[PDB]
DNA sequence: GATCATATTGTCCAGACAGT
DNA sequence: ACTGTCTGGACTGGTCGGCGCTATGATC
């Protein structure tokens, strides 16, 4: 039998995005949400009790409807995403739960009642668009090729980055250089509340814990007695029976024993929290920290406080195991240690945040009701009392808000971001985007840097520049992420295998510990036995594919993990027995016959995934022809360890990783036909290119990721010379006439909006050109586009300031005031578009999408796929341009110094595969490791009549002699950014201020000015160039003059009524002096007067 | 999202042996003889022909009035 | 008490016999009986009952310098 | 229905400070 | 007189573009 190809295995891989996707994550974690996680947010929550005696409400089952919307009228009606996009509404579904009210403790009928809205994800299961073919998707103005996994709040698309948090309730270990401490952190999770609970060793032997909201770290053996242990045997016992462990205890408790009774270390913890405080107080406040602080996780009622000391101890031993050299520390940075909180989690704890605020909104409202009414109207009908004192929007506004500004509850923010809609590779990538809780100013030298676990996870190139570097990734093509199952399942199914309870038998050093999700459950007799047969049972299809075995076997300590929660990244991997891979010809050809699918595979345990833990115990082969006895695994596809956008790059590993990082993330920026349905989109900015390309040298894993039927760019025919110097410094030069022939031609259309909003008292906004009489008026001629209406002609061409829609306001505190929106100052173009719509509140919304035609021009940015970019430095004629002996013409020309001081061979392989693709027909492979190789490629290119190299001899365009070397021409894939020079030049000479310091606007939509900052004073200083300074700093920013009273240097006061001035402080209505200054430096008097500082201006003589 | 009406290049017109092409290479037949009995000897021509993706079948589909 | 024992190999780069390094510390530590047995350092207490002085004096034995001057950590000659 | 007072109180470096 | 500990402050600049928020439970 033969040792397999890349091919087949290339097309597993192509089965296996096509059965599940690529924003798999986000919509598996939504499913699990809707389906269990608003039902087990209600079941904590359980109950409302009122102030109403002898009363109680419960809740039972919540569901969701379809996403439906109620105008203002008061009709319902189904809701679509493309509608919630232009009429800028929530796509959301009503969260229906009922409520059984317990009156004298028997239970009444159920009361169903709506709680509120709760947004849907696109292309979920509660979404419309779950299951419609792409007629059906296009019938509803939706691109079949869009992924979803994102939400519309008020029409602007929302997507959530997952979070690379610590894996929770698991306790790492580390050691202080600095402090000389040996310190180990859990953060426990308990219903949205994290908790870091820390045991430290100092220099002494002592061991210190540290609780939150305790202002100073107390000692161990104090809390160890505080929470249930009494005598010092049991704290002996409750860590270990290791001799050394056993004399570091005693050690401990020798010098923590003037504290032996309960109440005694309780104490303590009240003084340290509550200083100054009765005994009694400090007492119940000790009791209460203890119960919501110590460790939440293991639970909160004090039965269970003893078994916290349990999970002490397992802290303990790893504090002093660290500190004898019995264990390593473990790596903070490793996958196994670090868990990946999605959408799912945070919209789990977004809801448990809103329910619980509606929960105390409900009681309030029915204590309300009960003390106004009495208990006559309350238990008249109790199904219309309960209905009636719930605020649904009281939830939804929290929920959405959250989903609207990106700020989550606890401190989190930035979990919510706008959804890049530049071009089909933003929009994937950002859906596939982790970010972490680290600050991006801080320097994480041990964070920031690849790792060896991401390896088929997280993408080792695509990573973005500055501040965000390293903190900010995506996921990997092969990276999977595991769904919640129950835990008590797997927990019977491990006790059921032969795993003793831990309460049973206590850990020795011949047994193998068992730990289920970072919690210890007992131990085994054999464990490399256990491990065996749990792998075996999952690849018989027995136990679920969430469930991942790992065994460390270090020569001290023996330990078995088993792993089955969620935010683990795991990889596919290929299952080797005996130097044979389980994956055959004949799984290959049923994958390719449609007979078998993805999940077939994963079920007959052929290929398996592995997270970060297992893939310890696993040695992998890179090739199926490198496969040994002693491999236990077979990689995919190597080309698979990259994420979306760097796939496209083609010939990856022929150029440097900076190149590749660049080219990866300008990606993203590149202008093409990302949407099929961009016309009827509303977005507020994008691109369209006029004749995109798909690339000739491309990879094949983007024929099967979607970009070559949404291609962002075009293929140059790119000769490499240097031409009058106008390509110098990373410059490019452009052939006039492939511009005028519609070459990298661009359309930018900007959408705005206008509402006629509605005021109280009645007052609201009217649609309709204004008058001249009324203040306010831009011009006659600014309104020559508009109707009769109010509203923009489409097709009609506009410049800066020009009225789109006519809205006159009413007066503040006259005539009605001007409210038109209007084209930026520095932008123009045609309407594309008018629509006419309704918002929320029913009030009218114009919709004007304007399009301006992008000719590309000196200074817009072109970048090629290997980090090659640079701006356009001049438009060159084509009789100027050179020409190859074959009458080929370049479409652009690069300088040469670019190419070998970059590293950048890549690019030239891709030349040479682009002219082969050319002149053959048939497309060229540049996927990583498995592309058509760059001699193979030469020796076509020698076979067509063309030289191996590429070097074509080229005539001058101007001269028109032969030049004397030959000239490397060769087809690359450029693409246009959307850094377009058209909407990034600013000019100010003068205009509107700031209302505070009287210094010019921000940006350039508001005609703003530039910073003249810090540095370029301090630059202006080295010049020596006072004057200059005085002109740039004072003289054009904030020039004023002031009164000085000369007798106490207070600020005189002007009265233009009496015409006089005088200081009021001092009097003085002589001696006043008028003084130039900055209007900064009297913002700053008056913040120093504020202050209560006296600045006293002693006035001099200018000579 | 429509074929270009000229090569980039040198301006040879191309729009219309375009939708040949692409039968033809329904068809099953090595899209490089196709190009060489359309007359598309020139590679940049080539580059446009081949590069060159309809998707405006799909747009159409999206009605703006 | 701490037996402690070392290897000779370091000592022949520490330029100094076993013998005189425990008068480095019988001057030093007059609490303590310090004796030789070949290789091996062997340390006898005068009155020692408690664990708890025991770790406050055995550290001590370690933070002392036998020769040199405080501070000073690796050392190369070029 | 239309109004109205109130609306809670992460690291590292350097200087000052109890403790021995 | 030393020594570890508590407290306080700063964390390169600039630019393009967007998103979104800045009331409410009584009273007549
Ligand atoms: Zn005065
Ligand atoms: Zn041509």
């Amino acid at each position: 039998e033969p040792t397999l190809t890349p091919d087949e295995l290339w097309l597993v891989m192509e089965s296996y995005w096509k059965e599940k996707g690529f924003v798999r994550q986000h919509l598996d974690s939504y499913n699990a949400f809707i389906d269990h996680g608003l039902q087990d947010v209600v079941n904590e929550f359980g109950e409302v009790v009122p102030d109403i005696p002898n009363f109680k409400v419960k809740f039972g089952k919540i569901r969701i409807g379809q996403p439906e919307f109620q105008e203002a009228q008061g009709q319902r009606r189904p809701l679509y995403p493309m509608d919630a996009r232009i009429r800028n509404l929530t796509y959301s579904a009503p969260l229906y739960l009922e409520m059984i009210p317990v009156v004298n403790g028997i239970e009444q009928e159920p009361v169903e009642v709506r709680i509120g809205e709760l947004p849907i994800m696109l292309k979920s299961k509660a979404c419309r668009l779950y299951g419609l073919s792409d007629e059906e998707l296009i019938k509803l103005g939706e691109d079949p090729k869009d992924p979803g996994g994102y939400f519309i709040i008020n029409g602007s698309e929302r997507v959530i980055v997952s979070i690379e948090d610590l894996a929770p309730n698991k306790t790492l270990v580390e050691r202080d250089e600095r402090q000389n401490k040996v310190v180990a952190k859990v953060f426990s999770y308990r219903h949205g509340y994290r908790a870091l609970i820390t045991v430290e060793r100092k220099k002494d032997g002592i061991l210190y814990v540290t609780i939150p909201n305790v202002p100073k770290p107390v000692k161990f053996v104090y809390v160890m007695r505080a929470l249930g242990l009494l005598t010092d045997k049991e704290i002996v016992e409750a860590v270990s029976d290791d001799p050394r462990i056993q004399q570091v205890l005693f050690d401990n408790l020798e010098d923590a024993s003037d504290i032996s009774t309960q109440e005694e270390a309780l104490d303590y913890i009240g003084r340290l929290a509550l200083p100054g405080q009765p005994k009694e107080y400090r007492l119940r406040r000790a009791e209460h920290i203890i119960d919501n602080n110590l460790l939440p996780h293991m639970g909160v009622d004090p039965e269970n406080r003893r078994a916290k000391a349990y999970y002490l101890g397992m802290m303990a031993l790893k504090v002093l195991e660290l500190s004898l050299g019995l264990r390593g520390e473990d790596d903070k940075d490793h996958y196994a240690n670090k868990r990946l909180k999605l959408a799912g989690d945070l919209l789990k704890d977004l809801f448990r945040v809103a329910f619980g605020q509606l929960v105390k909104d409900m009681q309030y409202q029915m204590t309300k009701t009960y003390q106004r009414k009495g208990e006559r109207y309350t238990f008249e009908n109790i199904q219309r009392f309960v209905r009636n004192s719930i605020r649904p929007d009281v939830l939804s506004e929290r929920i959405e808000h959250a989903l609207a500004t990106g700020s989550w509850p606890g401190g989190r923010t930035g979990v919510s971001q706008l959804l890049d809609r530049t071009n089909y590779m933003s929009t994937l990538s950002h859906l596939r985007r982790v970010t972490s809780p680290l600050s991006r100013d801080q320097p994480h030298f041990e964070a920031r840097d690849l790792h060896g676990t991401h390896w088929g996870r997280i993408c080792p190139t695509e990573t973005p520049e500055g501040p965000n570097c390293g903190l900010v990734k995506n996921l990997a093509l092969m990276s999977q992420i595991t769904t919640g199952i129950p835990e008590r399942e797997v927990r019977e199914y491990l006790m059921k295998m032969g795993v003793v309870p831990i309460e049973e038998r206590r850990p020795a050093p011949g047994l193998y510990r068992v730990y289920l999700n970072g919690v210890l459950i007992g131990t085994v007799e054999d464990g490399r036995k256990l491990v065996e047969r749990i792998r075996a049972d999952r690849r018989a299809g027995k136990i679920s594919d969430v469930i991942n075995v790992a065994l460390y076997e270090d020569e001290e300590v023996k330990e078995v993990y088993i792993n089955s929660d969620d935010g683990r990244v795991r990889r596919p991997l290929i299952v080797v027995e005996n130097g044979k891979p389980k994956l055959t010809r004949e799984h290959v050809e049923g994958i390719k016959n449609g007979t078998l699918t993805w999940s077939d595979l994963i079920r007959m345990g052929v290929i398996e995934y592995l997270d970060a833990e297992e893939e310890e115990n696993a040695y992998v082969a890179t090739w199926p022809w490198e496969v040994t006895e002693e491999h236990t695994h077979l990689e995919l596809m190597p080309a698979a360890i990259l994420g979306i956008p760097a796939s496209l790059v083609p010939y990856p590993e022929h150029n440097a990783a900076p190149r590749n990082t660049y080219g990866a993330g300008m990606a993203k920026q590149s202008l093409g036909l990302g949407w099929a349905n961009f016309r009827i989109r509303v977005d507020t900015r994008g691109h369209l290119m006029h004749y995109p390309q798909v690339p000739l040298v491309n990879s094949r894993i983007m024929k099967a990721v979607g970009f070559e039927d949404r291609p962002a760019g075009q293929n140059f025919v790119v000769a490499v010379l240097s031409y009058h110097g106008y390509n110098m410094e990373d410059a490019v030069i452009i052939n006039k006439a492939s511009i005028e022939r519609g070459l990298a031609r661009s359309t930018f259309f900007r959408t705005y909006e206008a509402e006629e909003k509605r005021y109280l008292g009645g007052q609201k906004d009217n649609f309709e050109v204004p008058s001249p009489n009324i203040q306010g008026y831009l011009g006659e001629k600014y309104y020559r586009h508009l109707d009769e209406d109010g509203l923009i002609f489409p097709e009609s061409k506009v410049e800066g300031k020009d009225v789109l829609v006519g809205r006159t306001s009413p007066p503040r505190f006259q005539g009605r005031r001007e409210t038109s929106v209007t084209v930026r100052p520095s932008e123009k173009g045609v309407v594309d578009k008018v629509i006419v719509t309704e918002t929320g509140d029913g009030t009218k919304l114009v919709k004007v999408t304007v399009r301006d035609l992008r000719i590309p021009e000196l200074g817009d940015k072109f970048a090629s796929r290997h980090g090659q970019k640079g701006v356009i430095g001049l438009i060159v004629p084509q009789e100027d341009m050179p020409w190859t002996e074959s009458g080929i013409v370049p479409d652009l020309i690069v300088n040469p110094h670019g190419i070998p001081s970059r590293m950048t061979v890549g690019q030239l392989i891709e030349a040479i595969g682009g002219k082969v693709a050319s002149l053959t027909g048939r497309r060229v492979d540049g996927t990583a490791f498995i592309g058509e190789p760059e001699e193979k490629l030469r020796k076509e290119l020698e076979e067509l009549g063309f030289k191996h190299s590429g070097r074509e001899i080229m005539y001058d365009g101007i001269t028109g002699r032969r030049l004397e070397a030959d000239i490397f021409i060769g087809v690359i894939y450029y693409q246009r950014l959307h850094h377009m020079v058209a909407d990034k030049m600013h000019a100010r000479s003068r205009g509107p201020v700031q209302v505070l310091t009287k210094q010019p606007t921000e940006g350039r939509a508001r005609e703003g000015g530039l910073r003249f900052g810090e540095m370029e004073r301090d630059v202006l200083i080295g010049h020596g160039a006072a004057m200059l300074l005085i002109e740039r700093l004072l003289e054009e920013s904030d020039k004023t003059e002031v009164w000085v009273c000369e007798s106490c240097g207070h600020l005189a006061l002007e009265d233009k009524r009496r015409g006089k001035v005088y200081c009021p402080v001092c009097g003085e209505d002589e001696r006043i002096s008028k003084v130039e200054m900055s209007y900064a430096f009297k913002l700053l008097l008056d913040e120093l007067k504020a202050m209560v500082i006296r600045p006293s201006l002693r006035l001099k003589d200018r000579v | 999202m429509i074929v270009p009406v000229r090569c980039f290049t040198c301006g040879k017109v191309l729009a219309d042996k375009y939708y040949e092409f692409k039968k033809r290479v329904e068809a099953g037949e090595d899209p490089g003889k196709v190009l060489d009995d359309l007359g598309v000897e020139r590679y940049c021509c080539r580059r446009t022909l081949l590069s060159h993706v309809e998707l405006i079948d799909q747009v159409m589909v999206y009605k703006v009035y | 008490e701490y037996v402690v024992e070392i290897d000779p190999e370091r000592l022949e780069k520490a330029g100094l016999d076993m013998e005189k390094v425990v008068r480095k510390l019988t001057g030093s530590f007059k609490s303590a009986e310090f004796e030789a047995e070949g290789y091996t350092l062997v340390v006898r207490p005068k009155k020692v009952t408690k664990l708890s002085d025991l770790r406050k004096i055995a550290e001590k034995v370690k933070k002392h310098r036998l020769k040199g001057l405080s501070g000073v950590g690796k050392t190369i000659i070029r």
